[PDB]
RNA sequence: GUCUACGGCCAUACCACCCUGAACGCGCCCGAUCUCGUCUGAUCUCGGAAGCUAAGCAGGGUCGGGCCUGGUUAGUACUUGGAUGGGAGACCGCCUGGGAAUACCGGGUGCUGUAGGCUU
RNA sequence: UGGGGCGGUACACCUGUCAAACGGUAACGCAGGUGUCCUAAGGCGAGCUCAGGGAGGACAGAAACCUCCCGUGGAGCAGAA
RNA sequence: UAAAGCGAAUGAUUAGAGGUCUUGGGGCCGAAACGAUCUCAACCUAUUCUCAAACUUUAAAUGGGUAAGAAGCCCGGCUC
């Protein structure tokens, strides 16, 4: 009999759309995520200049943001579905965590901005568990222990026992 | 020539020892101390605010003056020929109490003690220390076996 | 070596110099300034011994006893002072004598592990002798 | 592959850091510069007032430092309160004012400060401040302790703050992070103050809902339905305990039964089983290698 | 027996992994109306108490690592002071006194202060 | 001033060693630095925790961005150590 | 400081063992290929030979300080 307190859900999603420049290209960019979500991501940029590629030292470069409950889950079933409900094994971290990555965004769904243009973006997905911000809680701070964390193997499974998701080799 | 900085040869005095490093522990602060209180230096490396200067190191003296967080001490310094009692102006973190005037003063103490006692009775206390005496003479028992032998071992080369 | 190849065969032995030269010796030369500011340059190096520090060993098989002395008493020539020519009570280049060694490594207290050899203690965890023992 | 790092060397050089911060508790830092005295004191303590609000309680405590180990005076807690008529509501604001009138009573009674002393019996929650009685014996001062909280707009250490000081403590502080502090305009509402010190934001919630849905009502206040409590007799709940709280704040403590005397606990393994575990498991091994050969 | 708040000494108290925890507490836990702060009520702030010890925490376990303490190493190395002592020099021996350090082999794994709980 | 001259500056300053376990000690001995820089790189308070490495994810590559885990300081604090 | 230590930190440094790819150079049956194939390479783990004025956990002998009572102890009481 195992207890209810392992209902293995998930904390967080990560969308990160890294550009790689600033300007015209970003503020696009940025409002796409706009369009879908309806909030306002965050602009992160650089430690340091590389003169090939053509960025300098905190340049605002990328844009991500973070989503937490049912919107991400929703949005994860859009994204999943557009994948096809299938992944490789090579996704899956050993941290019990996985993530993929759309080509474009126009892909999912919304309509093209002939003024925004094209962009494909990067999901990744944090699985947790109850009972994880005992380390990331102040007053009294302690690691969770070895049977309470993820395993990849246990994520795979879940996957698919869930929706029935095959995993393929790579 | 050599120079005349302050923290010349302060390499090892100063450092913290082996994982004793971080945080004071606050007795040293929460401890009191009075005037006429024989104290006893060792500077520390982590507040360099208020550290003695290096040749009052080790030295020993009595509390003239006090103020919030620290303590005026007199110490008598050898110069070429002529000793200077001189004045140092000692944050505390730097400082102990001596234990050396303690066991004296629980000497004066165990004889006004013992002289309460043993005063009446008329039997005369041996109040004084006597320096260590020759010891008297004594019987050993040999009960029994006989002393065991040594003989010096013949030499032989390891290496 | 060159005697030992003549004697013994180009596979009895296995010399072993212990005595690398770390201390770095100078020399003061003169080219009009003199002998003002005279700290020299590096010539090269050399090592310090202590008395009883051994210099060369020598491993091979008991039989060959006497020739391994003789190249040993052929190279005490080139070395200046005194030096003398000891055999060795341990067996190889271990710090364990010969006669209980056997008896040792039966018991499987030490192991083998191609020139040295790993010292079992009891100390670790028990699985690992099962290990060993299987 | 990659270098394992933690090795032999590493627990050499290891140093460790106290026991309480390894709980994560207590802030040394802080202690120090709160707890100790100027020299020319000469051993006279000084006082701190230290508030733990915890899950399902605000404690209140007294302490002055000793080499020892810091000396509690006197100690109140939370509940207590179902003796005074409070049922629930003890991580509330309210529950926090209460707290600190009876740390001050209970402590000016055992000093004797009972008929001096009043302070603020009238709730208008303005600011009140102790002024010392000139040819009488002076007030009674310590420093706040908040340990760890985030000293932030509308804190439970700054209500026991309100309620002890009018209890009549001469404890400094502004009024700045009473609720009321309007960010742009920088001024104080002290009857705001006020209807978060009587409660009327839980009434108002409470309303809000029922209007809304029963449901959640139901779901949030269980034990406020069970218990009969409304928003009407809030307010003269709170009043009567502050009545009851300034006439006999003092505690009796329980008789202890004697006790029966069982060790729940494993005790610690001796040295002889310790070595007889290794000897039956390599002779067992040794037959059950012949029963597999 | 055992716990909570606040502690002193700061590894006999740490790390890794496994097992067990009666009762109240400690925790996790459900929400965002007001105060408050966020990219995100996840953290921080605030209002609740249906469920659960799975984790945290505690105690025990491991021929565990470590840390602490003993023996062995060794009266060795080294050294204060002495001599018309040796020796071609290097260096060495003796008298008088002081006296260490690894490997190896054993043993140990928190002490405690105030106030207040549970076993009514 | 290891004759003077030519050459250095050891002519005022600071770190480490030489120093012989308090401190103090010399040679044109050694290894090295200085004649500045700062409106904050100064002052309070809060909140964050670094170097390096591992596994993942379109374009992405040894190296661009996001994420989890380890991380006694192996980075950093204008400058010599 | 002498010493001692590197199976402990830092810094040099010789020798063989066990690993798989954490990657690569020459081949050879292979077109190549983390198939295999001989290898030899660096990395990781237990070991092993040698060192330090400007490395050190340990760590002496000789030494430097302070005290060994009337300027002290113990009582009773005023002033701020
Ligand atoms: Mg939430
Ligand atoms: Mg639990
Ligand atoms: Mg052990
Ligand atoms: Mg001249
Ligand atoms: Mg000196
Ligand atoms: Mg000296
Ligand atoms: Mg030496």
């Amino acid at each position: 009999k195992e207890n209810p307190m392992r209902e293995l859900r998930i904390r967080k999603l990560c969308l990160n759309i890294c550009v790689g420049e600033s300007g015209d290209r970003l503020t696009r960019a940025a409002k796409v995520l706009e369009q879908l979500t309806g909030q306002t991501p965050v602009f992160s940029k650089a430690r340091y200049t590389v003169r090939s590629f053509g960025i300098r030292r905190n340049e605002k470069i990328a844009v991500h943001c973070t989503v937490r409950g049912a919107k991400a889950e929703e949005i994860l079933e859009k994204g999943l579905k557009v994948r096809e409900y299938e992944l490789r094994k090579n996704n899956f971290s050993d941290t019990g965590n996985f993530g993929f990555g759309i080509q474009e965004h126009i892909d999912l769904g919304i309509k093209y901005d002939p003024s925004i243009g094209i962009y494909g973006l990067d999901f990744y997905v944090v699985l947790g568990r109850p009972g994880f911000s005992i380390a990331d809680k102040k007053r009294r701070t302690g690691c969770i222990g070895a049977k309470h964390r993820i395993s990849k193997e246990e994520a795979m499974r879940w996957f698919q026992q869930k929706y029935d998701g095959i995993i393929l080799p790579g | 020539t050599n120079t005349k900085g302050k923290r010349r040869g302060t390499r090892y005095m100063f450092s913290r020892p082996f994982r004793k490093h971080g945080v004071v522990p606050l007795a040293t602060y929460m401890r009191i101390y009075k005037k006429g209180d024989i104290v006893d230096i060792k500077g520390m490396g982590t507040v360099q605010k208020g550290m003695p200067h290096k040749c009052y190191h080790g030295k020993t003296g009595r509390v003239y003056n006090v103020t919030q967080h620290a303590v005026g001490i007199v110490v008598n310094k050898q110069v070429k020929g002529k000793i200077l009692a001189k004045r140092i102006n000692v944050r505390i973190e730097h400082i102990k109490h001596s234990k050396s005037r303690d066991s004296f003063l629980k000497r004066v103490k165990e004889n006004d003690q013992k002289k309460k006692e043993a005063k009446e009775k008329g039997t005369w206390v041996q109040l004084k220390r006597q320096p260590a005496p020759p010891r008297e003479a004594h019987f050993v028992r040999t009960n029994g076996k006989e002393p065991e032998l040594l003989e010096p071992i013949p030499y032989e080369f390891m290496a | 070596n060159k005697y030992m190849v003549k004697s013994c065969g180009k596979d009895g032995f296995h010399i072993r110099v212990r005595l690398h030269p770390f201390h770095v010796i100078r020399i003061n030369k003169m080219l009009q300034t003199g002998m003002r500011g005279a700290f020299g340059k590096p010539q090269g190096t050399v090592a310090r011994v202590h008395i009883g520090q051994v210099i060369m060993s020598i491993r091979t098989k008991l039989q060959n006893k006497e020739h391994v002395v003789e190249a040993l008493r052929r190279a005490k020539f080139k070395f200046p002072g005194r030096q003398k020519i000891h055999i060795s009570k341990k067996w190889g280049f271990t710090k364990f004598n010969a006669d209980e060694f056997e008896d040792m490594v039966a018991e499987k207290r030490l192991i083998p592990d191609g020139c040295g050899v790993k010292y079992i203690p009891n100390r670790g965890p028990l699985d690992k002798w099962r290990a060993l023992h299987s | 592959f990659v270098k394992v790092v933690k090795n032999k060397a590493y627990f050499k050089r290891y140093q460790v850091k106290f026991r309480r911060r390894r709980e994560g508790k207590t802030d040394y830092y802080a202690r120090k510069r709160l707890v100790i005295q100027d020299k020319n004191k000469y051993n006279t303590p000084k006082y701190r007032m230290i508030v733990r609000v915890t899950n399902r309680d605000i404690i209140c405590q007294i302490a002055y430092a000793r080499i020892e180990g810091d000396m509690i005076v006197c100690a109140a807690y939370a509940h207590e309160l179902p003796k005074y008529g409070v049922k629930v509501g003890l991580t509330n604001y309210a529950a926090a004012y209460c707290t600190g009138l009876l740390l001050a009573r209970r402590l000016l009674n055992r000093f004797g400060m009972d008929k001096i002393y009043e302070g603020q019996v009238e709730v208008t929650g303005d600011e009140y401040n102790v002024e010392s009685i000139d040819g009488q014996p002076g007030a009674f001062t310590c420093y706040l302790d908040a340990g760890l909280a985030r000293t932030t707009t509308g804190n439970k250490v700054f209500g026991a703050l309100k309620g002890a000081v009018d209890g009549g403590l001469s404890i400094p502080h502004s009024t700045k992070r009473f609720p009321g502090y309007d960010s742009e305009s920088k001024e104080f509402n002290a009857e705001v103050h006020r209807k978060h010190i009587m409660g009327q934001n839980v009434a108002d919630y409470m309303r809000y809902l029922m209007e809304e849905d029963e449901d959640a009502y139901k779901k949030q206040f269980s034990q406020y339905i069970k218990n009969n409590v409304t928003p009407d007799m809030m307010e003269e709940m709170y009043k009567k305990a502050h009545a009851a709280i300034r006439e006999n704040p003092v505690y009796e403590k329980k008789p202890k039964r004697e006790v029966k005397k069982k060790r729940w606990n494993r005790p610690k393994m001796s040295l002889a089983q310790k070595k007889d575990r290794v000897a039956q498991k390599k002779a067992s091994f040794l037959r059950a290698q012949e029963r597999a050969a």
